[PDB]
């Protein structure tokens, strides 16, 4: 919820969210579930978008229908912001733990810098149970266990509340007397000054130093209870450890990618060629969260969103083996309503005609080959 | 009319709370958006409650309806409460929402999204201002209080939100948890605000005599 | 006779219909509310904005329209009695009014502020804004210029003239506007002050005032 | 043109400034981008130009060298407070005194 | 660099997605210019009834 | 008698002197006017600026010394029949102005733009740069001084005084400068028009309006 | 390392090592693109002569 309405090409050409795995689908209160896979900054982020120099692993829902318990980029907890280098693949893990009763479309997303929020594919998790029974305990170094959901709370009500009462017997001291038009017109013909004394100006200082008196006397009070405080803890997290991935095996190159105006179907004219050793054929197309697939050669079992995965959406002029050495070109056709559903279509409104994805090349033994495509994408309406 | 002197005082009296509700909503309403649209906010989160930049701008941003409002009600009716009743829109302007909308509409706790402390300096102002008729003193002194006080004000409320945790190996303090867990999408500090809020005082106190303005036109 | 529960009216209009509002949202933020692109966000949020802007402009019509016909002529000559229920009349207009605000500039306000927080926008109309632009913010500044009208028409001192804070107050919200001054009603007070102090000015008003009080 | 009719006309009619600087000022934003649209639109018909999609006046650009209404909207609620503070500007040019 | 020839001879030829070939040295041309009068001439007609 | 056409002086003495100018750039433009550092340069487009600066002191010192002595000292006893062809003649140098500015700030300032366009700058001192700041501003100053000047010494009303807008209108050129207001005009209209209006009221302007006209 | 602990006027001493910008560098710290090489002392009671 918040992509769809996104410029078709951002949504292409910025990070592209592969691997992903949720450990459950339907989650008591209280529980835990966990979100995985990697993803790539494309080199070819466009311009417009601030490199992601400080960006934030998020996670999409409404709200704290569940809560961040964990997440991670590389090995490292990310609790901060991280710098995240245009080009390389890195490996997240978002660790939920589910706070309100309900059906929630959980997405995981980038938040970066310069504008937009980046927001990874959706899928559905429920949460069964009452919000009652939600806790979110957690030990200080200081020796206690507290409840989040309400710590502070009572503290924080009694402060605003007496400062707020404050406020009203002041007003309400000089409200016993009539406010407005006598005290108007006394102003006015002749002089005020009449209007106010001490027992008035005794009653003002009186407010004043005891005021300053309580913040003072209360806040010694609050460093007495509460000796050991840190300053919030923030900053820009470098050195994320980024994926080491194998040199691909196969080079695809794009001659010519057109859409139908309007339609449901996106055609590319690859010359695909295989260096490497093992005989070839293309599995699927990733383009926008959209997972397009010749279920002819792959099968997803991760349970991929039903509405972004297009089980047979994928059709290769020619998808038998391609033997090592061999390079031949082929006609593809990425097709399924979620083109339209998910609005990739309005790239037609998009100031820069230009897609990006991933291919996944898998050989005889299923073991497989990531190549990225990037091209001009060009309609054709007559 | 009117028909006694008797039923003269039953009117203005009437006139006061029907006045004082006018008054007290408007300032609620227009020193609200105030707030709101000089800061996408601090004050919605505990984790931004921070020592450089909440200390700094909170107060500085905030004299100005006070300042206003202080110009004319002490001016024009020797009412002292200027101040304090403009924090006090805010204040329950902002509960209502944090209450009915922050947590009611989506559900994030109030010890998280609860707002910022405002009473003490609007007092400090209301009475500097009474006690020594001087606005050029309270622009002063009293601009000055309501900046310095701000940050110990909101201290006991603030400080159980700053004992360290070691949270999966790193060091966080309450307050970033909070922020960490509910998914949303340096007393120098304190003087520099004061020494702000001053010219900001001083400026405001000449808007608010525009305001007060009683012009007719054509 | 002097100043009725016609008030209990303007706090209670707007309170009521807030209210179901504040409820409707509450049932459909989720459900409906949430994706834009969904057929039940064109039916109970879309057509919500549709009616409410027709409605909007015609009630702005009838109001306004209503209150400049009925201004009152005959105004060089009518009693201090009545110069002052009309005062009081008014007064009751800017309780609306003020209350009216609070809902547009307070509550929807910071309300989608919240919404905002929560998620991320698939329109430039979003349920929050739907209700906090194009209902809210129409209302209070109806209930404004039927205020400013009502003065104008129906009280002296008002008449002949176009108070300046009192424009900028009704008109000021016109220059209010988002990404990516209203204080003008203490000036439309203390007139409306000396306008309550014509005849009224006894007194009280400085004569009880040099004695009981 | 189109605009400055707008303006000059709403002045006329209802002679309040304050009127023209909300809704004078508010057409004179608005009307702009449609009133110049019958004169753009030949110039963005889509041309596949060597491989990649351009505009007819992306095109002429290249060629010839040198050296999305809410920006309506924006353009209109911002012309107000430009027109409102211009035309007490004016009010200065218009000032006829002597000196010394 | 030498060109020799005459400007008159100049095509820009470019043909698009929508079937028709345009010369890029000329299209348009006269429509800019019939909106650009029409519009002048409709300011010219206000201050014209005015004066 | 009246008002002459040595208006039409003041109209083709600009037309023809700049349409000069357009064609001599226009052949010079390419020729010379390309390459700064070749001695083509230094002889059609440098020797021109050079003659220019000191064409221009040496005509303002004699167009505005010409003026200020014959300035009328016994303006005190003259008829309305003059201070009518006198404002006339004013008005000419107004217009002059005004012409002399179109061709200024419109003209050889938007050409300039697109000069600017076409090649990248040898100098601060191109051939548009030799005609545009250092021919075409001084001349649309000296024309406007002049005409001040004109006013000052010719016409009562204007002189004991130095009006305010009119000597804005003519010294604010001296605050405008580039990379990397005018509007007073109407001040001195809405004054030039009052300058004809002594005599000149009678009227029509009054009297032949509430008849024919 | 420092060539000498005991200087007389107009003489010379020479300090060197080896520095490392760390990987981690604070947010809030401007990249070293525009860094100066100095030496922190109160004033010149040395004077650089050169630095490399
Ligand atoms: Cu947001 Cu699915
Ligand atoms: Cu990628
Ligand atoms: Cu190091
Ligand atoms: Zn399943
Ligand atoms: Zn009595
Ligand atoms: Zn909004
Ligand atoms: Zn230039």
């Amino acid at each position: 919820h918040g992509e769809k309405s996104q410029a078709a090409f951002m949504r292409m050409r910025t990070i592209h969210w592969y691997d992903l795995s949720w450990s459950k689908e339907k989650v008591k209160i209280n529980e835990t579930v966990e979100i995985k896979g990697k993803f790539h900054v494309f080199e070819g982020w466009p311009e417009t978008v601030d490199e992601p120099d400080v960006a934030f692993l998020n996670v999409g829902m409404p709200g704290p229908v569940f809560i961040r318990k964990e997440s991670y980029i590389g090995g490292q907890l990310v609790p901060r912001s991280v710098r995240l280098e245009i080009g390389k693949t890195y490996d997240f893990r978002v660790v939920l733990k589910a706070r309100r009763p309900g059906d929630w479309h959980v997405h995981t997303m980038m938040n970066v810098q310069g504008g937009g929020p980046i927001i990874g594919p959706g899928k559905w998790i429920t949460v069964e149970g009452s919000m009652s029974e939600f806790r979110n305990p957690v030990t200080t170094l200081t020796g206690q266990t507290v409840d989040l959901e309400n710590y502070n709370e009572g503290n924080t009500y009694f402060w605003h509340a007496f400062w707020f009462a404050i406020g009203v017997a002041w007003i309400g001291y000089w409200s016993r007397r009539p406010i407005f038009i006598p005290r108007l017109l006394m102003v006015d013909a002749g002089r005020a000054d009449e209007l106010v004394s001490a027992t008035d100006r005794k009653v003002a200082m009186g407010f004043l130093a005891a005021t300053i008196l309580i913040v003072v006397m209360a806040m010694s009070s609050a460093n007495s209870k509460y000796p050991i405080t840190i300053p919030l803890q923030a900053g820009t997290m470098r050195g994320m450890k980024p994926l080491e991935l194998p040199a691909p095996t196969v080079s695809v190159k794009v001659e010519d990618a057109t859409y139908r105006v309007p339609g449901r179907a996106m055609r590319m004219k690859l010359t695909i060629t295989n260096h490497g050793n093992s005989p070839i054929r293309l599995g699927e197309f990733y383009t926008a969260s959209v997972r397009f697939l010749d279920s002819d050669v792959y099968k997803d079992t991760t349970g991929y969103p039903e509405d972004l995965l297009a089980e047979d959406g994928l059709s290769v002029s020619d998808n038998s083996p391609l033997a090592p050495g061999e390079t031949r070109t082929v006609d593809v056709t990425a097709s399924d309503a979620a083109w339209e559903v998910y609005r990739l279509s309005d790239i037609i409104y998009d100031p820069d005609s230009r897609f990006a994805g991933l291919l996944f090349f898998f050989d005889a033994t299923g073991n497989r080959q990531v190549v990225q495509i990037d091209a001009p994408l060009i309609p054709s309406f007559m | 009319a009117v028909r006694s002197h008797a039923e003269a005082v039953q009117v203005s009296r009437t006139i006061d709370w029907m006045a004082l509700f006018v008054v007290f909503f408007v300032i609620v309403g227009s020193y609200h958006i105030h707030a709101m649209l000089t800061m996408g906010d601090w004050d919605f989160w505990s984790d931004w409650k921070d020592r450089r930049l909440w200390v700094t701008v909170t107060p500085i941003v905030l004299v100005t309806f006070p300042a206003a409002v202080q110009s004319y009600l002490w001016e024009r009716y020797r009412l002292p409460w200027g101040a304090t009743v403009c924090v006090l829109g805010l204040l329950l302007g902002e509960w209502i929402n944090r209450y009915f909308n922050f947590w009611g509409w989506t559900y994030f706790p109030i010890n998280f999204v609860f707002p910022a402390s405002l009473v003490p300096g609007a007092i400090i102002l209301d009475t500097v201002l009474m006690l020594s008729g001087s606005y050029l003193f309270t622009a002063i002194v009293g601009a000055m209080g309501w900046g310095l006080i701000f940050y110990p004000g909101n201290w006991p409320i603030i400080a159980p939100l700053h004992v360290p945790v070691e949270y999966n190996g790193m060091l966080m303090s309450i307050a970033d948890i909070q922020g960490y867990n509910y998914v949303r999408t340096a007393p120098v500090s304190a003087f520099f605000s004061a020494f702000m809020s001053i010219l900001i005082y001083f400026m405001w106190h000449f808007i608010g005599r525009w305001f007060s303005n009683e012009r007719f036109l054509q | 006779l002097l100043d009725k529960k016609w008030l209990t009216f303007a706090l209670a209009i707007y309170t009521v219909f807030y209210l179901w509002v504040r409820w409707y949202e509450g049932v459909y933020g989720w459900s409906a509310g949430l994706d834009s692109f969904a057929p039940e966000f064109e039916t109970y949020w879309m057509n919500f904005l549709y009616t409410e802007i027709v409605l909007e402009i015609v009630t702005a019509s009838i109001l306004w329209g209503y209150l400049w016909k009925t201004r009152d002529r005959n105004l060089a000559a009518l009693t201090p009695r009545e110069e002052l229920r009309r005062n009081f009349t008014h007064l009751v207009w800017l309780v609306a009014y003020a209350w009216a605000i609070y809902w547009g500039a307070s509550y929807f306000t910071e309300q989608d502020g919240t919404w905002h927080q929560t998620i991320v926008r698939d329109t430039d109309f979003t349920p929050s804004h739907i209700i906090e632009f194009y209902l809210s913010y129409p209302i209070y500044i109806i209930t404004g210029f039927a205020a400013f009208i009502y003065a104008k028409t129906r009280l002296p001192f008002f008449a002949k003239g176009i108070s300046l804070p009192y424009l900028v107050l009704v008109v000021g919200p016109f220059m209010i506007l988002p990404n990516v001054l209203a204080l003008a009603v203490m000036g439309t007070l203390t007139q409306t002050f000396y306008s309550f102090a014509q005849g009224g000015l006894g007194q009280s008003l400085c004569e009880a005032v040099d004695e009981g009080l």
